[PDB]
RNA sequence: CCCGGGUAGUCCUGGCUGUAAAGGAUGCGGGCUAGGUGUCGGGCGAGCUUCGAGCUCGCCCGGUGCCGUAGGGAAGCCGUUAA
RNA sequence: GAGUGGUGGCCACUAUUAUUGGGCCUAAAGCGGCCGUAGCCGGGCCCGUAAGUCCCUGGCGAAAUCCCACGGCUCAACCGUGGG
């Protein structure tokens, strides 16, 4: 039914949005509280995580790029790349990484994962130019422009980002057949998150 | 009004000194041993008039248009410029 | 023979030579190819797989 | 927009589309005509009669019944009053505007320096003359009728 | 400025009057029709 | 076509590609020019065009549209720069336009030719004139427009044998694309050559934006890219 | 959807507290609504929706 | 104020197609708008359409398919004779048989191709291509 | 130009004059074409409340600002308060 | 090229007169503001009329001048017989 119980989703704060809203995000929004804060629907998150796990398992592993400027997302993307074999770029994204072949670390992926369209704007801009599919994590305040596959979640919290990337890595492993069952994946969620 | 005035049968170039046109016309003048430019221009005009009649007859319809259409083809094959089975295009 | 010009899955217009379009296999089933033109991507138009019926960006 | 002030207000009524009277309305046409005559004899305007009928008697507009005499048309309050001889001699909107203009003119006799209110009198009299042109065209006013404040 | 006017099917007279009115703003047209050059030419219109 | 085939062979074997599309071309997974368009690829290596369309390196298929010298002011005098506008094509259905800069004319010419290749486009050709309905790809298939700066350009289908009724810059560009006859109308400052050329190039590109039906393809003789007898 | 205009007001079936008479009245009046039998007040008008002083029995279509 | 219901409808359709709308509502309806829509549907420029009844002059709901380059009214409504269609085609259309001019005749509303086949003139009211 | 004085005028009543960078340097009416975020008036819903014509959040209509997508423009820039 | 230059005029160039087809925030250009007469432009449905409008057919708009084919001057310019 669910990849994890809804209690863990709620305790990790996946459903907590922001005081701002956007017209194209309303298909994912569940309700608004009395203090003006918008809440996300968690069943949609589970469905999109399953679909995203199926989509990403079909690409060649070293052709996947994951990025995260925001500090609370840096350890999760590094751990995701270590587990799945995907390239991972935490911190400042050097302009021209995907458009300037003369640069030392020039790299053209086949698919890109964006932690936040607002903060990772340089990576998204360069990815539009080279015509690859874009997968993104979207909060209540984000727009859906140039997003080809959207995953609705809180993308600012430490525990939520840890949980999202942990689930996504497990789904990829299960879908490509490197683990024969879900129970086999014995890597705790706490290893994806930043400490202190 | 004004009575009739007899008009030139040939047209002059819109600009006297264009390099490409000068080269092309010099080649023609040398090859066919024509006496002056106007002689060449005369023949050019004849060609233009033929094309202008075909362009007008393609976009026409009715009874006089057909008669004119067949007269143009007949005259062109009498002069030997088209074979016996040619069409308007 | 000649070649076929690709057509956007959402709106059905042809893809022009140098626009910022994209194409990918269906995320849900993987049996069909989705094309999205620059205008549909910019406005976040929804799309629907012609085989399994899963819809949306 | 508003004829002179050029504002774009939108408030108004939102009538649902329907043909017959609703099932829950029990009054017949004869009761409704009797009510209209009684209210008019109490001294109300045609707009006020409809307001009272809607608010107190639960009657959405009388324009839900066919005219018992002429099947070509529906019933209106003015048509009902005409059928009994109690219809206004001057059209009501013109009458209300003329009444507003008379009150304002005696204010201006005592306040000759109140120029902003005078422009209001000018606008009101423009409205009055538009209406008199329309009504003479339709034959609801005699051809010799004229508007003169000194009357 | 709104749409250029008049565009109506039965507004021929006004359109013609508009074109006539603003043609006098063209100094070429005004000088020819009023014959201003002839009025001041010492050669009286001659080429030599 | 015997020369440029071996030129393409020579370029291919001594070339080490630095981009993904260049690798697809190097390994024989792409063999035709039409396969690089309409999928969002970034084109950053000039060797791609040299292998797939080798005839853009001929002298008859290149035109230097204009050369200007521009000035930057300093406390030690005037610093001079060259700007070159150039175009290339295959005279069938592919055309490109580029701008180059340099301290000497030759550097600017080299860079301008290089950028024209990288800006290559494919167009549509046909016959749409009321007074010539011949289904051959000698003109534009229908009326189109383009613009740049103050310049507006409108291109109109013309009869076979008319010639190119347009200013000289437009003549050169249209000839490189493989079009023989056209009518035209312009607004704005055509003496600004950079803008004139860009407006014509945009008009040619815009033949891809008109919606058409299968019936229309037969009626106007529409051809995409090479005529391909 | 909202192409057709639909009102936000309603007609209500109410019962007088004092007389016991039953009536049908409008929810957004512009006058004081009084009982058709005894004359007691049933709805007081305001800027928008009226203040109902009677017992509401049914909301009519 | 409102002067021309048909011009509003066609400008509305051309604005909507440029941003990828899948349907539109034409707010003041009339019989002439209905005839124009029937002709547009016959040549494949629109999908299904339906009349919706308010208490007012009615509404049209129309399905769009992204097949319209441009559409607009012709003002004033010029009269035209049965053998004079070509110059109007060159005025409003991009190639010799590209698109349709919509004509009001005493035999009804029809495309200029059908009217030319019947041998009749009329009044120009719209163009679509 | 700065400093010490100073007539007309600046103020009220009844008239005349009809001029300003009287500038939003942008004539007026109607239909249509992504969003986001403040603020003023009215209405509706919900929750608080010291029960106040009080406070907080959301939505509709009409005013008044800012950022900005398509499109426009020589550009500065305008962008449902359209240029 | 038996011609080729100078001076003055009209058309084009010129979408620098704009019906087709131009402009008016900062470049020439929105009356300081508003009310309203003539004129122009005007919401949906049903029935009648037939002035505008479209189609068919009678009587007219001299000849010369213009376009096409054929014929006579060696061909042509020119002139005749037919069609427009
Ligand atoms: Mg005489
Ligand atoms: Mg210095
Ligand atoms: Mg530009
Ligand atoms: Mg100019
Ligand atoms: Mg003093
Ligand atoms: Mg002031
Ligand atoms: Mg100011
Ligand atoms: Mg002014
Ligand atoms: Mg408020
Ligand atoms: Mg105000
Ligand atoms: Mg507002
Ligand atoms: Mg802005
Ligand atoms: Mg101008
Ligand atoms: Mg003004
Ligand atoms: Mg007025
Ligand atoms: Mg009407
Ligand atoms: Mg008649
Ligand atoms: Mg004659
Ligand atoms: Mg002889
Ligand atoms: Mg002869
Ligand atoms: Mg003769
Ligand atoms: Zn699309
Ligand atoms: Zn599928
Ligand atoms: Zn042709
Ligand atoms: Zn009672």
């Amino acid at each position: 039914e669910y990849l994890v119980p809804l209690d863990q989703y709620l305790a990790a704060g996946v459903h907590i949005g922001t005081q701002q809203k956007t017209k194209d995000m309303k298909k994912f929004i569940y309700r608004v509280r009395q203090d003006g804060l918008y809440v996300l629907d968690v069943r949609k998150t589970d469905e999109r995580l399953k679909v995203a796990g199926k989509f990403l398992a079909r690409f060649d592993p070293q052709s996947i790029l994951a990025v995260s400027v925001r500090l609370y997302g840096q350890k999760p993307v590094k751990k995701f790349g270590e587990v799945t074999g995907a390239r991972a770029i935490p911190g400042r994204f050097l302009p021209g990484t995907m458009t300037n072949p003369a640069v030392k670390n020039f790299f053209e992926p086949d698919v890109i994962i964006i932690t936040d369209p607002r903060a990772d704007h340089q990576a998204m801009k360069e990815a539009i130019e080279i015509g690859i599919p874009i997968v993104a994590l979207v909060d209540t305040e984000n727009l859906l422009s140039y997003v080809d596959l959207a995953i609705p979640t809180n993308n600012k919290g430490r525990k939520a980002l840890a949980l999202i990337y942990w689930i996504l890595a497990r789904e990829i492993l299960y879908n490509r057949g490197e683990i024969s069952s879900r129970e086999e994946f014995k890597i705790p969620v706490e290893e994806f998150e930043m400490k202190i | 009004g004004d009575p009739k005035r007899q008009r030139k049968k040939y047209e002059t170039p819109p600009h006297p000194w264009i390099k490409e046109r000068l080269d092309r016309e010099r080649v023609l003048m040398d090859k066919y041993e024509l006496k002056n430019k106007k002689e060449l221009w005369k023949h050019e005009t004849q060609l233009k008039n033929f094309r202008r009649r075909a362009r007008r007859l393609l976009a026409a319809r009715g009874k006089q248009a057909e008669i004119e259409r067949e007269q143009l083809l007949a005259r062109l094959k009498r002069l030997g410029l088209l074979p016996e089975d040619a069409v308007l295009d | 023979l000649k070649f076929e010009i690709p057509v956007c899955t959402s709106c059905g217009r042809e893809i022009t030579p140098r626009e910022h379009a994209t194409h990918f296999v269906c995320p849900n089933c993987g049996e069909a190819i989705i094309w999205r033109c620059e205008t549909c991507r910019l406005l976040a138009k929804p799309y629907k797989c012609p085989k399994c019926g899963w819809e949306g960006p | 927009a508003r004829m002179h002030a050029r504002k774009r207000g939108k408030s108004g009524s939102k009538r649902p589309p329907r043909t017959a009277p609703p099932i829950w309305l029990e009054y017949t046409v004869e009761d409704i005509e009797n009510l209209v005559v009684k209210l008019r004899k109490e001294g109300y305007s045609t707009a006020m009669i409809g307001t009272i009928l809607r608010d107190q008697y639960g009657i959405p507009t009388v324009k839900l019944f066919r005219d018992p005499d002429n099947p070509n048309r529906k019933l209106t309050i003015t048509r009902i009053l005409e059928k009994h001889g109690l219809a206004p001699e001057i059209p009501e909107d013109l009458m209300f505007l003329i009444k507003r203009a008379v009150n304002l003119r005696k204010h201006l006799e005592q306040h000759p320096k109140d120029l902003h209110s005078m422009r209001g009198l000018q606008l009101i009299e423009s409205k009055i003359r538009r209406l008199v042109k329309y009504y003479k065209r339709k034959g609801k006013l005699p051809k010799d009728w004229r508007y003169d404040p000194e009357q | 400025p709104g749409k250029k006017a008049p565009n109506g099917e039965f507004a021929g007279r006004k359109l013609k009057l508009k074109r006539k009115k603003f043609r006098w703003s063209d100094i070429r047209y005004k000088r020819r029709v009023l014959r201003l050059k002839e009025k001041s030419d010492p050669l009286e219109g001659a080429p030599q | 076509s015997q020369e440029w085939k071996e030129y393409a062979k020579r370029v291919l074997d001594e070339w080490q590609p630095k981009t993904k599309l260049g690798m697809l071309v190097k390994e024989g997974q792409i063999t035709d020019i039409h396969e690089i368009f309409r999928k969002g690829y970034q084109i950053k290596e000039p060797e791609i065009i040299d292998v797939l369309l080798p005839e853009v390196n001929a002298r008859e298929n290149q035109e230097i549209l204009d050369i200007a010298l521009t000035v930057r002011m300093t406390d030690s005098g005037r610093r001079v720069r060259f700007r070159v506008l150039a175009a290339v094509g295959n005279r069938d259905g592919y055309v490109g336009l580029g701008i180059g800069h340099g301290r000497e004319v030759g550097i600017a010419i080299r860079k301008a030719i290089n950028y024209a290749k990288l800006n290559i486009i494919e167009i549509k050709r046909g016959c749409g004139s009321w007074e010539c309905r011949c289904r051959r790809p000698h003109s534009v298939p229908f009326t189109v427009e383009g613009k740049e700066g103050s310049v507006r350009v409108k291109l109109i289908p013309g009869p076979r044998g008319l010639g190119l009724v347009i200013g000289d810059v437009g003549k050169k560009i249209l000839r490189l694309a493989g079009i023989q006859d056209v009518w035209s109308q312009t607004l704005g400052e055509t003496r600004t050559t950079v803008n004139f050329a860009k407006a014509v190039f945009n008009a040619l590109y815009n033949t891809n934006k008109v919606v058409v039906t299968p019936e229309m393809i037969e009626r106007y003789g529409i051809v995409v890219g090479r005529a391909m007898p | 959807r909202n192409v057709i205009p639909m009102p936000r007001s309603r007609f209500l079936r109410v019962k007088c507290i004092d007389c016991g008479n039953e009536q049908i009245v409008f929810s957004h009046p512009a006058t004081r609504v009084r009982c058709n039998v005894c004359g007691a007040t049933l709805v007081e008008p305001t800027g928008g929706k009226g203040i109902i002083r009677a017992k509401i029995l049914e909301v009519l279509e | 104020t409102l002067l021309d219901p048909l011009a509003n409808a066609l400008s509305h359709i051309t604005n909507s197609e440029r941003v990828g709308k899948r349907e539109v509502y034409i707010k003041p309806a009339s019989k002439l708008i209905g005839e124009v829509l029937r002709v547009m549907q016959k040549y494949g420029y629109i999908g299904e359409f339906e009349f919706i009844d308010d208490g007012r002059a009615g509404v049209y709901r129309v399905q769009l398919l992204g097949k319209i380059n441009k559409a607009g009214a012709i003002k004033p409504r010029f009269p035209v004779k049965a053998r004079d269609y070509e110059r109007w085609e060159k005025r409003f259309l991009p190639a010799f048989e590209f698109g349709i001019l919509i004509v009001s005749t005493s035999q009804g509303v029809m495309s200029h191709k059908e009217a030319r086949e019947k041998g009749i003139g009329g009044r120009l009211i719209a163009y679509v291509y």
